[PDB]
């Protein structure tokens, strides 16, 4: 099969930080870009932070540049998203997902509706 | 053109020597 | 100057006239005159003994006017004998009256084999020809065309290399003998016209290749190639075209109005111009299309490219790479005119970018096919793809 | 929550149809793998040379 | 014999009505110019060729043949399907300007602009930039309950270029924003580093005026660098 | 409400179920016997034809059951049919929509089938009787493009699409016998069986699936896959199947053995799997990879035989006759390269 296992995610009163973990198998996660996407509360998908094999190549959307870490242990296969200066407008579904070509530059991810590689995803909920 | 008409002052260098060629050959020796 | 022709015509005739001479002067009373002699270079007449004889020098010498006043002797001895000199059968004779510079031979005898470095174009080039034809996946408009212009370098190298055996012969055969070298001459008069003929058509092939090539660059930046087969087959019509409905005409006119043997033009002084004003204007089309591509190239790095903020300087060196193939270089010696009739400082600087003009398809060809990234890689991805 | 429960169910179906089915030992497959391969071994162009005769470009 | 001899007849004829055809098609085929049209929705991509199946556009411009097409009919499923065009002149990339707030899906559309460009299949094609929605991307700013400099905070310190052109009546921030937009898709276009294709800006909703001169011009431009690139001048 | 949730546990827990039983079946592997196969030792291809036909990119191929003709669709619009001996082209036939992602023959010669981006299924008749090849039925019942088809018989033909829906259709009538879903994705290849009792697809959900053309139903889903299944062959026999994928590796997989058999891999290849095919006796598995080499890979030995050169930009399709007596290869240099 083909699987990603998110952990993480509840209610967090805004302002602190969280080591999320997506488990990877049914493919080698060394060789995918990886990224984590969200779609937010009745809101369609959008792209949030993706991370190259080596770990170098890191983009961030606008908001979350530097301000959230994404990081991964392919040892361990295993996707993290460090969660600081958390806001209540960035409470969403989070998805981990990995894109679809193997050892590539771009990615086709963030596709509405079906798309290949995806957890079940976690909720993240920032309290007011 | 560009390298004949060079080349047509060479060729008249060449008929002025060997009409000088034909000059020596002609009055001393066999001409 | 003088021509091999009019020397053999003239002699021959001065000879003749000895010949009346001769035969015809009237038989002495006793014997004890010198006998006049034809030396083969001058009539000496009947001679008294004891006297010096004298005749003028030949009257068809180069410099005949500027001898005209001179004369060479024999010397009758009084036994009616010519006076001999010791250890010949000459007479003790004065030409001294009859005898008769020009660094260019430096430029004149080494060019030739200074060109011999120029035979190693042809080599290269038709290797080049080899890669291109070579592995198949070349064949375009663009490759078929630059290739063709290898062929237009390929027959000016050919036409230079026989060109060469063409003078040479005359030469060596003076050495040897060029009493058949005047009737081989004339046989020349139809072959090494055929020669110099192939000549003209030769550069003119190259620069009007030179024509075809700016138009594909421009035709092809201003508006859509159309009919590109149909279209090309009249492109290719017009490269080689040209030359011979053109350059036919004049040579055969030139030839024949005024048959000047394996040719000098300088004394034409009306053909020259006539078949150059094609040719400078086909070099003036490279002037025209070579001004408009790096203005466009230069106009389009300023847009965008630049704001790549890439130092433009190296960049308009690389479009430097581009003038071998347009040769928008001899308009230096397109400045040449009617009544300029070159110049002796222009002939450093015209000699020498003729040798340039020679190299531009050793140095064109290696220079952006036989060296290009795409067929570099793909000729090594072809040399790993056979293993 | 409710748009997600007709591919809940639907695809529940899926795993209850496709879960039970008739799967055979490996061995036999394979062997049946190379088997075949006996029988066409010799109606392989590319594993047989082709007699020029019967090689259609030749 | 007679039939190999009598279908190197009439086959021959079938090859010679087919090739010649064939020549036929080359030159008025290769001499058009394909053009992949794509944006998310309400691109005004039906806007700009209103003034063969309804995706696909036949115009005659400057006698200059083009041919134009919408992906509009096919799901949001590209990275198979988006391979079949690599010979294809220019890939347009139509983006709402005004989408920063709901979300700000034109950060999407950056995303989606960075995957184009990073496909080995597509790094030799160009991509023409379509900014849709100018005035209303000018006034949504304006709006501000939706904040960009949430999403793109480097505004504040990121520099206005010399060409500025604002509109009358407009605040600098909303000029040197446009083309600061116009930047961040430069940003990318240097990620590559190639040189192959690059990414020119448009205007649309500012007035009804026709692209097809930006259109074609620098269509124009483009494929003349696809000459002049393989001709070793860059 | 929270019964999503137990549909959850009790969904994927269950699928951990389903994979017992599947991994309980592991009791032998292909390598671990193909120890005393005797390999084929290095045999290599050549190329018998170069096919200088076409303007555009070659997209897709097909072998006429004569194993004589076969047909090309070409990126441009112009869908030939082409002759492997003569090497002429038998017909050439304009098509509506530029963009033709794949074509096939008919098992009679009949029809020819071609699709793409234009959601339409375009059925070209080759027997007009009134003149020449013209438009004989087109099926558009299609939500997405029209991504391959294979011909049941002159009636009935499969056809694949994003719609992430296969569909079996009827000509005469014009509509669908039955519509197949259940893939998460677009159905990017497909294969029919020999004896047409059931088919397998590759899709973008990185699964094969095994449907039955009558019943309508999903019978096998398998996912050994590590990335999207560009092309997908069933095995001469109709016993097993080939996977060419996006993971750079082509797979074998069994029906009735309803678990991976093998894998192929490289150190040295980041290229997907574009297209596969079998060989006579299916000891032979033709890759073709973006690197414009084709591997020929051993499918019981599963050591590289050989490799293809050819093409210098990227391999399209690829083909083998149902008699298995030639190869061919499509690429995106407009250039049909035919091999033995």
């Amino acid at each position: 099969q083909v699987q990603l296992q998110e952990s993480g995610g509840g209610l967090v009163q805004p302002g602190g930080s969280l080591r999320l973990s997506c488990a990877a198998s049914g493919f080698t996660f060394s060789n995918y870009k990886m990224n984590w996407v969200r779609q937010a509360p009745g809101k369609g998908l959008e792209w949030v932070s993706d991370i190259s094999q080596s770990g170098a190549s890191i983009s961030y959307t606008g908001s979350v540049k530097g301000r959230f870490t994404i990081s991964r242990d392919n040892a361990k296969n295993t996707l993290y998203l460090q969660m600081n200066s958390l806001k209540p407008e960035d409470t969403a579904v989070y998805y981990c997902a990995r894109c679809p070509a193997p050892f590539t530059r771009d990615c086709f991810d963030v596709t509405s509706t079906t798309y290949a590689y995806r957890g079940q995803g976690t909720q993240v909920t920032v309290s007011s | 053109h560009a390298e004949g008409t060079f080349t047509s002052d060479v060729s008249s260098y060449l008929e002025g020597q060997a009409a000088k060629e034909f000059i020596a050959w002609l009055v001393k020796g066999r001409g | 100057t003088v021509s091999l022709s009019e020397t053999v015509q003239k002699w021959r005739e001065y000879r003749r006239q000895c010949q009346h001479f001769l035969t015809e002067a009237p038989p002495l009373a006793t014997g004890l005159f010198c006998n006049r002699t034809f030396d083969d270079y001058a009539c000496w007449p009947d001679g008294a003994p004891g006297s010096f004889v004298n005749v003028s020098c030949p009257w068809y010498l180069p410099w005949a006017s500027n001898v005209l006043q001179g004369h060479v002797y024999r010397f009758c001895t009084a036994e009616g004998h010519w006076l001999p000199k010791d250890n010949s059968s000459l007479p003790w004779r004065d030409l001294s009256e009859c005898e008769e510079s020009s660094p260019e031979e430096r430029l004149l005898s080494l060019y030739i084999i200074y060109t011999v470095g120029y035979a190693l174009s042809f080599s290269a080039l038709v290797i080049a020809s080899a890669i291109l034809l070579g592995f198949r996946h070349l064949h375009c408009t663009r490759n078929y065309i630059h290739l063709n212009l290898f062929a237009s370098f390929i027959l000016r190298a050919l036409s230079v290399f026989i060109k060469d055996a063409a003078l040479k012969w005359m030469y060596s055969t003076a050495a040897q003998q060029h009493q058949w070298d005047g009737l081989l001459s004339y046989q020349d008069s139809l072959g090494c016209r055929l020669v110099f003929l192939l000549m003209q058509y030769c550069v003119a092939a190259n620069y009007y290749w030179l024509l075809v090539e700016g138009a594909y660059l421009y035709t092809l930046l201003a508006f859509a190639v159309f009919s590109e087969q149909r279209i090309f087959k009249l492109y290719l019509s017009i490269g080689w075209g040209v030359p011979l409905l053109f350059v036919i005409p004049w040579g055969i006119v030139k030839y024949l109005y005024e048959d000047e043997g394996c040719w000098t033009r300088n004394s034409n002084m009306n053909y020259w111009l006539i078949i150059r004003l094609p040719i400078l204007f086909a070099i003036g089309v490279n002037f025209l299309i070579f001004i408009r591509v790096i203005c466009i190239v230069v106009s389009k790095l300023k847009a965008n490219l630049m704001c790549k903020t890439d130092i433009k300087c190296r960049l308009a060196k690389s479009t430097l790479t581009l003038i071998p193939l347009l040769g928008t270089h001899e308009v230096i010696f397109a400045f040449v005119m009617d009544e300029h009739a070159r110049g002796t400082l222009r002939f450093v600087k015209l000699f020498t970018e003729l040798s340039f003009t020679s190299f531009q398809g050793l140095m064109v060809a290696i220079l952006y096919c036989f060296v290009n990234n795409e067929v570099q890689m793909e000729f090594r991805k072809s040399w790993e793809r056979w293993r | 929550n409710t748009a997600s429960i007709a591919q809940a169910r639907k695809l529940v179906e899926q795993l209850k149809m496709e879960a039970n089915i008739d799967r055979i030992k490996v061995s036999k497959a394979a062997a049946d793998l190379m088997a075949y391969c006996e029988a066409h071994a010799k109606e392989d162009p590319l594993l047989t040379p082709v007699p020029a005769s019967e090689n259609p470009f030749r | 014999t007679e039939d190999q001899r009598n279908e190197e007849k009439a086959q021959r004829e079938a090859n010679k009505k087919i090739e010649k055809q064939l020549q036929k098609d080359k030159q008025v085929y290769r001499a058009t110019h394909r053009l992949l049209l794509l944006g998310a929705g309400e691109s005004g991509k039906s806007t700009i060729v209103k003034q063969s199946g309804i995706f696909e556009t036949k115009f005659q411009v400057d006698k200059v043949n083009f041919h134009m097409f919408d992906v509009g009919g096919q799901r949001d499923e590209r990275r198979k399907w988006i391979q079949c065009f690599n010979d294809v002149t220019a890939i347009i990339f139509v983006v709402a300007s005004s989408s920063y707030n709901m979300t700000n899906r034109l950060q999407e559309a950056l995303n989606l602009f960075k995957s184009i460009w990073n496909n080995r299949w597509l790094r030799t094609i160009s991509v023409i930039l379509f900014l849709n929605k100018q005035d209303l991307l000018a006034e949504k700013v304006l709006a501000g309950k939706s904040k960009i400099e949430d999403y793109f905070p480097e505004f504040a310190r990121y520099t206005t270029p010399e060409d500025a052109t604002p509109e009358p009546g407009e605040d600098p921030r909303v000029t040197r924003a446009k083309y600061f937009i116009r930047d961040e898709f430069l940003r990318i276009s240097t990620a590559s580093g190639d040189g192959r294709h690059y990414c020119y800006p448009h205007f649309t909703c500012a007035v009804d005026t026709e692209n097809i001169r930006r259109v074609f011009n620098d269509c124009r431009d483009i494929i003349q660098r696809m000459h002049l690139r393989q001709y070793e001048l860059l | 409400q929270s019964e999503l949730d137990q549909l959850r546990q009790e969904a994927e827990q269950l699928k951990n179920q389903i994979r017992d039983a599947r991994k309980a079946c592991a009791d032998a592997t292909l390598s671990q016997i193909t120890n005393n196969i005797d390999p084929v030792g290095r045999i290599q291809m050549r190329t018998r034809r170069t096919l200088r036909g076409h303007l555009a990119k070659i997209y897709a191929m097909h072998w006429g059951t004569d194993s004589r003709l076969l047909v090309s669709a070409s990126q441009d619009g112009k869908l030939i049919i082409w002759d492997s001996y003569t090497t002429n082209k038998v017909h050439a036939i304009p098509l509506r929509s530029s963009w033709v992602m794949t074509c096939a023959y008919a098992p009679s010669g009949n029809y020819v089938a071609c699709g793409g981006l234009d959601n339409i299924c375009s059925i070209y008749n080759l027997k007009t009787r009134e003149g020449n090849v013209r438009v004989s039925r087109e099926l558009a019942g299609h939500t997405g493009y029209l991504s391959c088809c294979r011909f049941l018989d002159d009636n009935q033909i499969v056809t694949s699409s994003g719609d992430t829906t296969c569909a079996l259709w009827d000509i005469e009538t014009g509509q669908q016998t039955t519509t197949f879903t259940g893939h998460t994705g677009d159905v990017m290849s497909l294969s029919l069986a020999p004896d047409t009792r059931l088919f397998v697809s590759g899709a973008c959900d990185a699964s094969a699936k095994l449907w039955d053309v009558r019943e309508g139903m999903c019978r096998q889903t398998f996912t050994g896959h590590e990335s999207d299944i560009n092309a997908i062959c069933f095995f001469p026999n109709g016993n097993a199947f080939a996977t060419g994928s996006d993971d750079a590796t082509c797979r074998l997989f069994d029906l009735r053995a309803d678990q991976e058999l093998m894998t192929y891999s490289h150190d040295n290849i980041i290229c997907g799997i574009t297209s596969v095919s079998f060989s006579k006796s299916g000891r032979l598995l033709l890759a073709g990879y973006d690197d414009f080499n084709c591997n020929v890979w051993d499918a019981l030995k599963a050591d590289r035989a050989g490799v293809l050169a050819g093409h210098d930009n990227r391999v399209s399709c690829l083909g083998v006759t149902d008699d298995g007596m030639a190869v061919a290869t499509g690429s995106w240099d407009s250039f049909l390269k035919i091999w033995n």
